[PDB]
């Protein structure tokens, strides 16, 4: 069941994306 | 060209400012737009880019 929803509560993991000196 | 000038052939040319500045660089290029300081807050927001 937990595979299928990745494809059962599921935590919500999140990331950015930034840049410093122009990197 | 008054920095020029004023740096004519440091260590190398410089050698030495360059790095300040990147030092100086801080309270800058930070994903924080608005420096709080407790009922204080300054927002860079228009300056910011």
């Amino acid at each position: 069941a937990w595979t299928q929803v990745l494809l059962p509560k599921i935590k919500n993991v999140v990331h950015e994306l930034r840049i410093t000196n122009q990197v | 060209e008054n920095i020029y000038n004023r740096l004519g052939e440091d260590l190398n040319k410089w050698q030495a400012l360059l790095v300040q500045i990147r030092k100086a660089r801080g309270t800058f290029d930070n994903a924080e737009t608005k420096k709080e300081f407790g009922p204080v807050v300054i927002d860079y927001g228009k300056v910011q880019s």
